[PDB]
């Protein structure tokens, strides 16, 4: 059945490349952000990346970022960067730009946020097999080998990974059933589904409401492990509305290491 | 064209075999999953569907490259009919020699 | 501003056709009973018809039913109905055999609940081509059959595209993908030039100080917003929110309290 | 296989050096002896019914060709010594017959190019709504959704909009142009067989095989060299 505790993904060194996927109202860049912290521990230097146009790694880390990548205020190793720059040529040398200036720095694990709709390494396929009929009849010859790199490190099932994060709603689960199935197709690998806003009441807490939706999210979340016994399953319950920030960012993180106890 | 026609089907009855079984049963399956519930067996019902893309995907790959074949073997016999137009004008070349 | 209630629906006299759909968790065959269960009081008689698996009017209802409309008992007008085997030919046969069937017998409207995968009202789209083909194709049982069929088909679906008697009632939940999904549903629905004015909302907390619990204002926030960006975004069409249920109660005394609630505008 | 090709063009060379000198009655077994050269020479370098089907037709392109090149050998060793009748004018006539032929079927794109006198004035509006297109989703780009679903929908049915017109308004063009250039194809097409059989009339059976194979084993193999 395994264990509910990213144990393997944190005690692992061939892995550089983390990509984190979901839709809905789901913290992607919470999640992000955590796995991040908690992974910078065991590993030397950690170079957050994100994609959503929402920039909420600036609102959950106080501070102003830009298209260069810093340093982060209260911490030693964290780095963080963000760009939405994110006909098919000019799109194609840009992510040229930032893998080439990303190998320069050489960071052990880039960690990715991907956006709301869908995956931004399906997308880079596309330039090569229009890149080889140009050549069949200067720069595209250079560009080819930083791409065809990367292009084996996605394609091994040892140095990159993939974390889908689902909330327990019937819509989700099919369409992260849809995603996985994608992606396995795609020829990526992947071990990890987050589930994520996870209540968790108590008999002393009367509320009625709070008792139909636990039996619903309860029975949902059941049938959800018989059918992935296979990968590995985190509870993550959800947190009050009542501290925000690094307060949370830490206390969350916490949770990716023990089994949740209520 | 129909004797040929007539000679590739009574030898590619095989695969009408086994492509008509499997369909079959797939429509078995998918008239089965139609009778099962959306709320209380997606489970099962998950493994359903991907047992169906797998078949699909797999026989229908197939699929192309048997056709492939099938054209190559249009242009063997189209090799043929070019070897008849040099026939017939061999033909003509013995009318008048 | 716009009435929060229904009244142009249970108002009207020629509605034949109420389409209710939307993908989701939603309980939609139960607002479609209360749909049917109030229109029936004013109407004369109201057929229901079901397409989903699960059969939900069975445990709604404590009766068994089968491909024949049939009378359900403390009701004189509601008849139940569903067919779960709903070539190209057979099929438009079977279609034009419900049909025919449904509208004969006297029935004044017509109530569907679709599945929760896919579209039909679409597949009309479908005869009217072979029909363009079979003039086309021109220039025994079989042929009879398409004659019986192209008239009926072409006749049945005018009363969809009008938009005076047929009526979509899409539902929606209060969250982003389920609204994305209905948002693209009215859009496409737009396009194929289909009628619509109401989107029922469903599942909906209503907390007081009295519950200290923190949840219930948290999801509470979560709902107001969601619930009043769609107002700003769909001032046209009739807004009508329902409020969640406790599970208690659970059959037709659920059915009639959701079924006042529909026809009185709720207030707490 | 370009090497072997050149390689056979300097043996035509070494062909129309000495052929027509006729230091024997030998212009066949020559012929297929340097014809045994080659073939034998493929194979260092270099189901079962398959396999031979593809050479077969591989080779019979290629002697056809090497054959005839033979034969125009003793047409260019005694060209000059005509300058050292009517007949050599009939040979050159058509050249520039093939040369006119060949260059209405390359002219062909030509005419693709010639519809742009329309597809000017199709081409600035086209222009015009695609520029308000992809500024449009730019700026949509630009938009968050978990609160500005508002905006997000209003852009996304706006841009849809336009962009279906766009799609039926270029399918149109292009679905009417086609058959436009599948017609003066087509008629221009019958127009070069009315200059075959014309000239066919004009010398009204070795000499229209000739004729033919002047016209295609040659013209097609330079046509294949210089516009591939
Ligand atoms: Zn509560």
């Amino acid at each position: 059945p395994l264990e509910p505790t990213l144990s393997n993904i944190i005690e692992q060194r061939s892995l550089k490349w983390i990509f984190v996927g979901g839709k809905g109202g789901v913290g992607k860049t919470t999640c992000s952000c955590s796995l991040a912290v908690q992974l910078s521990k065991g590993r030397e230097s950690v170079l957050i990346i994100s994609t959503d146009p929402a920039h909420n790694i600036s609102d959950a880390f106080d501070q102003k970022f830009s298209k260069v990548p810093t340093k982060v205020k209260g911490y030693d190793n964290l780095f963080a960067m963000e760009i939405d720059p994110s006909p098919g040529i000019d799109e194609a040398m840009s992510y040229a730009e930032v893998m080439r200036l990303v190998k320069g720095m050489n960071f052990s694990v880039v960690v990715f946020d991907t956006a709301p709709t869908g995956h931004t390494l399906r997308l880079l396929n596309f330039p090569t097999i229009v890149e080889r009929g140009l050549g069949r009849l200067s720069k595209l010859e250079e560009t080819l080998p930083v791409i065809r790199s990367v292009s084996e490190q996605f394609k091994d099932p040892e140095q990159t990974t993939f974390i889908c994060v689902c909330i327990a709603e019937f819509l989700s689960l099919y369409e992260t059933e849809r995603l996985i199935q994608e992606l396995a197709k795609c020829k990526i690998d992947t071990h990890n589904i987050i589930v994520n806003q996870l209540v968790f009441p108590d008999p002393e807490k009367p509320c009625k409401m709070c008792e139909a939706r636990h039996k619903i999210q309860a029975k949902y979340l059941d049938q959800m492990e018989d059918l992935y016994e296979d990968f590995h399953i985190v509870k993550l319950p959800l947190l009050p509305h009542e501290v925000r920030g690094a307060d949370k960012v830490n206390t969350f993180s916490a949770l990716l290491l023990e089994p949740y106890k209520p | 064209l129909p004797s040929f026609s007539s000679f590739m089907s009574r030898v590619l009855q095989k695969d009408a075999e086994q492509e008509s079984q499997m369909r079959a049963e797939i429509q078995d399956m998918k008239q089965e999953l139609s009778t099962v519930n959306m709320m209380d067996e997606f489970a099962r019902y998950a493994r359903l569907e991907r047992k169906i893309n797998k078949m699909t995907d797999k026989l229908k790959t197939h699929v192309k490259a048997r056709t492939a074949q099938l054209a190559k073997i249009k242009w063997v016999i189209s090799v043929a009919f070019y070897v008849l137009q040099a026939a017939l004008m061999i033909s003509l070349i013995w009318k008048y020699y």
